[PDB]
């Protein structure tokens, strides 16, 4: 059970700010998703002392160095994977991961699966611009085929991947999209994601201006398309149909969400059956090696 | 005089060879012996030879001997693989007649005791108790405590009920009568039975798992691998008891990923895997040395290079447990001998990882995973428990404060005034991110000097033999310690002028305690199971040592013989 | 007698730095002036501390030089970072007023020559074409060829748009009219333009993608990492020319396992990555030492350890090339230090993967990655090609085959009678699995023997200085090699009893050429940029060498002052 | 173009079986699925001289010893990288890759989406036992959670993942699932599998009685329920809807299938574009570096 969430009274995003001053390029996305984290620690009066946020490698990882909070600044592609440790060890805490699209779908894509399968509760926000940024424009998992960028200057010789698609296939119990330019739809996805007990994933289009030139601001706004409030967000099959883009535009909003028991509740009904805690007599271990 | 007595024992697996050898060494510890076993497997799942050599002595035993003292076959093939170590002194028991084989021709001098083992078995109709007729005979011929080895056979098999346990117990007397039957001439006999030490009986991987549970394990994660995974085995099993929690990962770098993440959460945390787990480990063992987290991994040696032999015996991972990371990245490597150290130092390095907050390596071996010994009956309270140095609250805090021994106080999330990050980006005493020149001088020193000070808190490395001058010195690691403690038994004992040093701490080494033992040595021997001599390596780099490299690389552990042998020809 | 002339430009990043500082250097090449180029900035992408310095002169390069003669400032950090070296005697340009700061006392003999680039950057309404009102400047203070200035900034920025280039063109002679309106006090002028030599100029990535193209590459497999992520973009742009292909894989796990597959197909493959990815290649790098696979690695050397400092200058990942395998696995490991080896030794570390079927590393470093040079025109058939042992089809064929020279010939599928398998298991001459010790031993002698014989075929180990004995002898690896050669011309010139070594071979290293260099000096010293010595350790190890090692790790290069200072000081 | 089918002519399974004898337990199911490779290299006619079998670790992993062609043993979960550097390299090979359920989306995991969505033109058989064979009896992601194992004396804390939903939405262009009890079922799949120019994902049940004491062949046979034959393998959607298995019963036979550009035919493009050739005057790209 999370025991961050209403601590604190009369909350400001501006008290969730840290001593470091900001990296990224000016225009870039991602100060939008930042701002859309901040108002979501606010609007839940988060004991920020109960905060984790982990992040791996990228303009995208340097999200936890401006949030005041516990943080953990990781390797690329692990973010996901220190987390669910992070997440294990202390149930109690609100745990949060931060991270870009080629961090999360290319070489972290082999802890994505099991992060959602297994559904750690923590919170992923993947900041989507389709390039590595930090590496100066390379193309990820989710650029388009007709891009050239630094290692592909006659084109992408395939096409993306569906970071949605990907997500309710391997199971996630919360399902979001959203754009950097709504910062009050990515503080209203990220606040549900938090309260979530389970695997979120909130999706968000970030626009990289320095290095991608064609994934603009003006193409985010025109790709997404609000999911209408008569939809089920408990129906799986109607969340794909929605994730592969039908009429080509992109969701935004909350797309699937269930309750399911989560890996820290699995690992404590195996604890509880056996009667286990920590004052176990553990002479009884040692007992069973006599001859 | 002959304390010790070492009996081999081989046939088809399924047949009950490993068992067998596990009920002898039970019975041997009820009678009040030390027992040291190792046994083999088929090399495939499906079925094959299998072998298993226990060792009783009424003295302490540090390895497995030169060769068997008695050996006995289940099957032709088991003849045919020892027909070479059937030398002229050595008892041989075997399935004769109703067999599978009719011996060759046996040379003379060896005391051959046929046994019909598949025969009385098949006389009984049940040819799944072909083990137990063995045991009768082997407890004859050889005095091993048929009350303390019926009584083993009783607690496994009495429940399942009155009629299986005295069915068994009848083909032990069976197999009892057809041994002393026949005229023993043979001079090997197990000690007389003792008072019954205090103590169990473990295997070298089970005693890693029971070594982290005492050191104060909380959370485990765990990705399969040979010989290793029985630690996490044991781990799963009995950790979730002590409120401790283990996960089995989908890789080895999402699990000692995981480690970090629970480390960082305030939990100690570990690891256990073998060579190509500790090399897929490397690049998150940097961020563990950068970032000043605590982590502990447990690499059980297994043959390389790559794939390799995974069931051998080798002890190749000292190249990558020192050098295994990108850019300067040192980590606290060492590396047990026998089943005590795997349990007193797996319980180390939790300490030494929480008192210095960096990664440790705790190099084990294939063979020291499956050996059981008897080792006395630990208690929770005779193990000391370092815990993290934690900030008294006073102040501002700062993750990574440079302070007079460079070890930063730490501070596990939910303490209130100490929100900070872990990152592995070079940083300054906050953790931001710091390119400066001067910032990343002053780090090196900071991590270097605290990883380097292990050495005035952790000494374990051990000097016995010859105090004065000597003509030949042997420093060795690892199991092969043990191997060269009865060698050094043979050595002295005929008066020679040899010591011996037994490393445990690898890295850092204390280069000013290893020119001290080789002043009073006119040559150094190094033995160790591996091809380049990484040990040799690391005294010629360090040390003023010039040493004497004695390099096998076979997937097979040294024998104390071929450590007396190989010293006498550089006495000279 | 000076012969060069050393510009430092210097701003915030995003501010067309480094933009400025090649239009520099590619005039100077025009002119007939050999040029060698060094930059460095911060890991993020549109903020912090830029700097840019082109070095020109009419003989050969080998470093970036002691410091500066030109600086100029495009804001207020970088006026503070080099306002230690602003010493009498240098021409001082900066952006005032108008700027974000105002300089202290200019001190005596100092020609400060203050131009407004930031107010003219307002004034034409763009902020982006602030660069160009300094570059315009400073064409004409120091006679700057001004018509090829403007035809490499037209090929650069005339991709941008056509309002962005007419824009930078006004900045440019908005420029050249206030500087030489001033009073030219300055001694400093670039010789005028000279017939321009048969060179070319190329970054030190650039130069590695040319010399594997040129090496016969037929496969690359890349995954991004600074500073090596511009191998694969020369790669990508120009080996589909040549008939090969390049794939960005997921991760460099992925990356290194394409190359042994397209490698097991029978094409020259290689990959280009840094610490980070170097670690993660471990277990694959083993794999291709056991099956004797070729493939080509190339770690571009960032700061360490862990995510470390992606964009200083470091040499600190030769304990990860050399024992960064689980087991007895080692590699071939080279170390390039001009643009010139960034080709040739390119082509040598195809060549001997191909020769020996072995992982070979070639170790670069992050200042040689963006150093642009002139070098020597080359021509594809300057350049020996070596190709794997093909097997004649005579015979039953064996993939491990013993040979004389322990090389088993390779067959690519697709080959008549030839099936076999590639294995990471140990294995015998077939390549089934074989754990039996003689063939451990055996095989173990085999790959080692073979890779080991790279001694008796490759030797790239120059030595220069006094032929007589020496008081002081300097052995040093990687880009340092240059910065010791310049070194090296200033104690020799006084007539110093000195000599100098430079490594690129690195392992196998041969013990007996460094010994035969070792005898001849009184005291040997190695400088390296890493924390730990890294070199020293292995020449302490396998060499008699007793050094003196002089490590930096400050993310900073050597300078030929801090060498000259560091052996006058052993001298005497 | 593969050019390694229909070079042979008078072919019979035992044709292909190689000097190795088999290493493998009594009533395996991977000898159900060497099997069918036998019998669809034999109907095929394939010349095994331009025949890869590449491998990871594990028992399924040591199929290509008992397999007469050229062939590769990789490190664990790496095989389909590795083949992916050979398929590009020589395109004219028919790749196939070995492996079990612990070796492709465990430790293999991450390699899994790119294969698929680049559709690079190979085969990939994966022998689903639900457990980790070769190291003696650990869970898998795909065992069921009742299941007592190794690792997991108390259960499986999480549930399994879909192996032929993570093909689909990774966009496989050949998915297909078999029982190994079924030997012909195996090799007319592994058939097409071959044929099809593309990725062809086959999902095989192959039982291990040594370890795995709830995935039995009573099991398996209850479990398959087979595809009408009036199922359209063009409907991606309907092919999804299989996968997560209707009724609890798992389908049998080809559930996607679709012609679209594989890797190295974009890869191809690319030099053609650029009239790349092998005696390409390098000069002149030495030439672009002159001052
Ligand atoms: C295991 C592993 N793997 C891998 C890796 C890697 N990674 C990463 C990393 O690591 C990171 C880490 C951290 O975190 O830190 S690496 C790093 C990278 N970085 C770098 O490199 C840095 C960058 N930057 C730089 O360099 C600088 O700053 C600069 C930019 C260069 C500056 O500039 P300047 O000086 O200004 O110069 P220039 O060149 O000129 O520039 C400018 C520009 O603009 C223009 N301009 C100028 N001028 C002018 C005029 N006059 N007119 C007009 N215009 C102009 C020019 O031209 C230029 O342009 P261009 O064209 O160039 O543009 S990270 C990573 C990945 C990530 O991804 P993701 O996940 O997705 O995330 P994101 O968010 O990012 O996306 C990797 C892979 C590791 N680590 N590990
Ligand atoms: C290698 C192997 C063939 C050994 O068989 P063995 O020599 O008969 O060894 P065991 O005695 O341990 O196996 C027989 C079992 O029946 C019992 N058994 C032993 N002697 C017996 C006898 N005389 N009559 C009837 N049952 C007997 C044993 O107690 C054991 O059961 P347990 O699990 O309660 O210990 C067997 O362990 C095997 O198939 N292993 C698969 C891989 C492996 O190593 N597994 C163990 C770790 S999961
Ligand atoms: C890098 C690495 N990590 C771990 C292992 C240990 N290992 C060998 S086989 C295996 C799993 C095999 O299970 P599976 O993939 O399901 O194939 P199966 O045996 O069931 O056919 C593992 C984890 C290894 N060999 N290499
Ligand atoms: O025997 C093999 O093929 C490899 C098995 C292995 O590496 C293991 O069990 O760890
Ligand atoms: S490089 Fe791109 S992703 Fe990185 S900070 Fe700048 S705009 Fe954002
Ligand atoms: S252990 Fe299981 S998977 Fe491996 S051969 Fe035996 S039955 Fe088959
Ligand atoms: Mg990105
Ligand atoms: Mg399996």
């Amino acid at each position: 059970t999370v025991e961050a969430f209403h601590k604190m009274e009369n909350m400001k995003p501006k008290d969730y700010k840290s001593e470091v001053p900001t990296t990224w390029c000016p225009g870039c996305g991602h100060f939008g998703i930042l701002n859309g984290v901040y108002r979501a620690m606010a609007e839940l009066g988060i004991d920020s002392t109960k905060f984790a946020a982990i992040s791996g490698i990228g303009c995208s990882s340097r999200m936890p160095y401006f949030v005041d909070s516990y943080k953990m600044h990781t390797l690329h592609g692990r973010a996901g994977a220190v987390a669910t440790g992070t997440q294990v060890a202390r149930p109690d805490l609100c745990v949060v991961v931060a991270g870009g699209d080629g961090d999360g779908f290319s070489i972290g894509g082999g802890h994505m699966p099991h992060m959602a399968r297994k559904n750690v509760n923590m919170t992923y926000v993947l900041m989507d611009n389709g390039i590595y940024g930090l590496t100066k424009g390379q193309y990820s998992p989710t650029s388009r085929p007709e891009m050239t960028a630094y290692t592909t200057p006659y084109g992408g010789p395939e096409n993306p991947m569906n970071p949605l698609l990907y997500m309710l296939t391997y199971g996630a119990t919360y399902v979001a999209q959203a754009f950097a330019g709504k910062p009050k739809d990515c503080a209203e996805l990220i606040k549900g994601a938090m309260e979530h007990e389970g695997f979120a994933y909130v999706n968000i289009f970030s626009q990289c201006p320095t290095f991608n030139k064609i994934d603009t601001v003006d193409f985010y706004r025109d790709l997404v398309e609000p999911i209408p409030e008569d939809h089920d967000t408990s129906d799986l099959g109607a969340a794909m149909e929605l994730a592969r883009r039908p009429g080509g535009k992109a969701p935004t909003g909350l797309l699937y969400k269930t309750s399911a028991p989560t890996l820290d509740q699995n690992l404590a009904k195996i604890r509880e059956r056996l009667g286990g805690h920590v004052g176990y007599d553990k002479n009884k271990i040692i007992a069973l090696a006599k001859p | 005089e002959k304390k010790d007595l070492i009996i081999r024992v081989a046939g088809e697996g399924g047949e009950g060879i490993i068992s067998s050898g596990d009920f002898i060494a039970a019975a041997c510890a009820r009678a009040g012996l030390e027992v040291y076993t190792f046994k083999t497997f088929p090399a495939e799942i499906k079925g094959g030879y299998a072998m298993y050599q226990v060792r009783a002595s009424s003295e302490k035993l540090y390895c497995q001997g030169d060769t068997f003292d008695v050996f006995c076959a289940f099957n032709g093939e088991a003849y045919e693989q020892n027909k070479d170590k059937i030398k002229p002194g050595t008892a041989f028991v075997y399935d004769y007649p109703g067999g599978d084989f009719e011996p060759d021709e046996i040379p003379e001098g060896v005391f051959a005791y046929p046994i019909p083992m598949s025969q009385t078995a098949k006389e009984m109709k049940s040819y799944r108790s072909k083990n137990m007729v063995a045991l009768g005979a082997l407890s004859e011929l050889f005095n091993i405590s048929e009350n303390t080895l019926k009584e083993v056979l009783s607690d496994k098999f009495g429940k399942k009920g009155e009629e299986v346990l005295a069915f068994n117990l009848e083909a032990f007397d069976k197999g009892k009568a057809l041994a002393k039957a026949l005229t023993k001439a043979d001079p090997f006999r197990v000690a007389d039975p003792q008072e019954p030490k205090d103590v169990i009986i473990m295997a070298g991987n089970d005693a890693v798992g029971l070594g982290g549970i005492l050191g104060g394990l909380e959370f485990f994660s765990a990705y399969p691998i040979t010989p290793a995974t029985e630690v996490a085995k044991y781990v799963a099993t009995h950790l979730p008891k002590c409120g401790g929690d283990l996960v089995q990962a989908e890789d080895e770098i999402a699990s000692i990923a995981q480690v970090l993440g629970a480390s960082y959460a305030g939990k100690k945390s570990m690891t256990a895997t073998s060579g190509p787990g500790l090399a897929l480990m490397s690049e998150m063992l940097g961020m563990a040395h950068m970032s000043e987290t605590p982590c502990l991994v447990v690499d059980v040696q297994r043959g390389g290079p790559s794939t390799g032999l995974p069931t051998k015996h080798e002890q190749s991972d000292l190249f990558l447990a020192i050098h295994g990371g990108h850019g300067d990245s040192p980590r606290i490597v060492l590396s047990v001998e026998d089943v005590k150290d795997c349990i007193s130092m797996t319980v180390d390095g939790l300490n030494l990882a929480e008192k210095y907050q960096a990664p440790v390596i705790v190099l084990s071996d294939g063979s020291l995973a499956f050996s059981t010994q008897t080792i006395p009956r630990p208690k929770p309270e005779d193990f000391t428990i370092i815990n993290r140095k934690t900030w008294d609250g006073q102040g501002t805090y700062k993750r990574y404060e440079l302070t007079e021994d460079n070890i930063s106080p730490m501070a596990a999330p939910g303490t209130p005034n100490a929100k900070h990050i872990a990152t592995g980006l070079e940083h300054g005493e906050t953790g931001a991110p710091n390119y400066s020149p001067a910032n990343h001088e002053l780090m090196h020193r900071k991590r270097f000097n605290k990883q380097n000070s292990v050495l005035d808190f952790y000494k374990n490395m051990e000097v016995e033999g010859v105090e004065g001058e000597a003509d030949v010195g042997i420093i060795t690691w690892g199991s092969t310690i043990g191997v060269v403690r009865e060698a050094m038994q043979r050595l002295t004992a005929e008066g020679l002028k040899v010591k011996a040093m037994y490393p445990k701490l690898l890295w850092p080494m204390p280069v000013a305690d290893y020119d001290a033992f080789g002043a009073t040595c006119k040559k150094v021997i190094v033995p160790e199971v591996n091809f380049q001599g990484q040990l040799s390596h690391f005294i010629r780099a360090e040390t003023s040592i010039k040493p004497i490299p004695y390099t096998i690389c076979g997937g097979l552990p040294f024998t104390p013989e071929m450590i007396v042998n190989r010293v006498k020809e550089e006495i000279q």
